[PDB]
């Protein structure tokens, strides 16, 4: 059990779980958390590569969902972001705004 | 002119007792003495 | 309860499985301040019909 | 309808002074919701129960304020105790 | 047990105000008499409340015309104040937990 | 927009001549850089650098800026300029951080600030008293003074004998024949 208590609520809240059962992501609105399994804590890395475990993003994340060890594909109440999880970059965005 | 009243509509006896006293005499039949145990046929209430 | 958290308090402070050691306690307490604000609800409906039948 | 009246100003200063630690608005809140509460709700369909349901939340934050508030409550007469046994 | 298991059935089920129409006072004493029993209990309180609430709310002006059903409610008021203190000392407990985590 | 942001469509405008979901669907699909070149628009980009934040729109970033440290915003918090910033702040720690982060953060905090705290709370809202809970059992058992704790015993006492009045008010506003004699009159 992890026990975060917020004052705030919006159930608009997902999880995805690493093949290896490592690392879950956690899409919150405007927030995206990785977390370790041992401990239910943050993604700790000792090296500091800014492969952080909390990401900002614009709206409402409604799904976040992993191919493999390698891509995520979030789909955010505005758009789609696709990124990688060995390097912390950017790869695809598309809109969901106008439909 | 004249009036009549449904205020009463049970009473045996009706007269004036005094100058202006009047004196309705009414029943409670069933309500009171009675109390014959009756046929236990419900409404649907809901 | 009260006295044995307040003469040895310290020695739960440094438990480090609070939970664990305490999950039931934890639990009937937690279950009595669930019943807490529904019950002052009926004690306000109470005293409501209360006073009003000794007014009246 | 001087007792709507009242109840009106009762409820506008009651609402405007939440945290008031005076008891004689509240007493006259109590007695008249315990004697007159069919008729009150009866009186008006649209700013009296307006007001009331401004009041209501205002009193449902006062609801959410009070368990913490006990919590602190027994976190002091603990501190207490302690400090008592420290005198002895 | 049994009884809060067809309490909560009726509830569940049907409504209290069908299961509580045609009452009278001699009918509705052992209710009482069961809720003096249990609304000490942790499990059975907020269906006893829910139960009593609607039957006062029912009942208002028979409650005053009924002399001994006020009596019940008089002692339901003490022992319910007492449930007050007990819940209110177990959130105080509850506090001073939260304190020693 | 990458190259509109670094040589400075109505937010371009804007930047171009000072030189929100639309807004973030628009301008959030390089970011990193853009908020750089940034640091109005920084308002609707902060509701679409930590360090940064916290050194500086206070309204704005305390109400809906993305990253934000609890040493800082306890800092912000323990400013006692009080403008309804303790409960906004209190909204947001309890809104951002965990309670035993926030408890650490106490356990850090030097104790000064703390006594100037509950002075300042007792002299002149459930998120305040969750603070309040959150304080106590970070600073713990030991080190409290026995005067300032009589003086929040009294202050607690009232506000809980209050709020139980409170509550009984709120619940409060939340809910044969004739005779065998009478008397009665009638008309003409």
């Amino acid at each position: 059990i992890s026990l975060p208590n917020f004052n705030h609520f919006s159930n608009s809240v997902s999880l995805a779980w690493s093949q290896d059962g490592s690392l879950i992501f956690h899409g919150f609105d405007d927030k995206l958390q990785i977390l370790d399994f041992d401990t239910f804590k943050k993604f700790e890395s000792l090296e500091n590569t800014k492969t952080v475990s909390e990401f900002t993003l614009d709206s409402e994340i409604q799904t976040v969902k992993l191919i493999n060890d390698t891509n995520l594909i979030v789909a955010t109440r505005t758009t789609l972001n696709a990124i990688n999880l060995l390097r912390g970059q950017v790869i695809n965005s598309f809109d969901l705004y106008p439909f | 002119h004249f009036f009549f009243t449904d205020k009463y509509k049970p009473l045996l006896f009706v007269d004036l007792i005094s100058s202006n006293e009047l004196a309705i005499i009414e029943r409670n039949p069933l309500t009171f003495h009675s109390k014959q145990k009756a046929f236990i046929q419900p409404k649907l209430v809901f | 309860v009260k006295w044995c958290l307040i003469i040895h308090g310290g020695y739960l402070v440094s438990i480090p499985n609070l939970m664990s050691t305490l999950s039931s306690l934890h639990s009937t307490l937690k279950r009595r301040s669930d019943l807490l604000p529904r019950l002052l609800a009926l004690d306000a409906r109470l005293d409501c019909t209360i006073n009003k039948f000794k007014t009246l | 309808d001087h007792l709507s009246k009242i109840f009106l100003t009762i409820s506008k200063s009651i609402t405007q002074n939440p945290w008031n630690e005076e008891n004689l608005l509240p007493l006259w809140l109590k007695w008249l919701l315990t004697l007159k509460s069919g008729e009150l709700n009866s009186i008006k369909d649209k700013h009296t129960k307006k007001n009331c349901k401004h009041l209501k939340s205002a009193l449902r934050s006062s609801e959410e304020i009070l368990p913490v508030l006990l919590g602190i409550q027994g976190r002091l007469e603990m501190l207490r105790r302690q400090a008592k046994l420290r005198e002895d | 047990e049994l009884t809060l298991t067809v309490l909560q059935e009726l509830r569940k089920r049907g409504k209290v105000r069908v299961a509580l129409y045609g009452r009278d006072e001699s009918t509705l004493e052992p209710l009482l008499n069961w809720c003096l029993k249990g609304i000490e209990d942790v499990r059975s309180a907020s269906i006893v409340a829910d139960w009593v609430a609607v039957v006062l709310e029912l009942y208002g002006n028979t409650l005053e015309s009924s002399p001994v059903l006020q009596e019940l409610m008089i002692d339901l008021k003490t022992k319910v104040r007492h449930e007050i203190h007990k819940s209110k000392e177990a959130q105080r407990i509850e506090g001073m937990l939260q304190l020693l985590t | 927009v990458i190259e509109k942001l670094s040589a400075l469509d109505i937010f371009f405008k804007e930047l171009k001549i000072k030189e929100y979901i639309s807004d973030p669907g628009f301008l959030n699909k390089d970011l990193i850089f853009g908020k750089f070149s940034g640091n109005t628009f920084l308002l609707t980009h902060p509701l679409f650098r930590n360090l940064l934040s916290l050194l500086r729109l206070f309204k704005q970033a305390i109400v809906t800026c993305p990253n934000l440290p609890l040493n800082e915003l306890l800092e912000e918090l323990f400013s006692i300029r009080n403008r309804e910033l303790l409960l906004d702040i209190s909204f947001r720690i309890l809104q951002d951080f965990t309670r035993d982060s926030i408890k650490q953060e106490m356990k850090k905090l030097s104790k000064l600030d703390v006594q100037n705290f509950i002075e300042f709370i007792t002299s002149g809202s459930t998120q305040l008293f969750q603070l309040l809970s959150l304080v106590l059992d970070s600073i713990g058992l030991f080190s409290l003074e026995g005067a300032l704790l009589e003086n929040l015993t009294l202050y607690i006492d009232k506000q809980v004998e209050i709020a139980e009045r409170n509550t009984e008010l709120w619940n409060l506003i939340d809910t044969r024949a004739l005779p065998t004699y009478t008397m009665e009159y009638l008309d003409i």
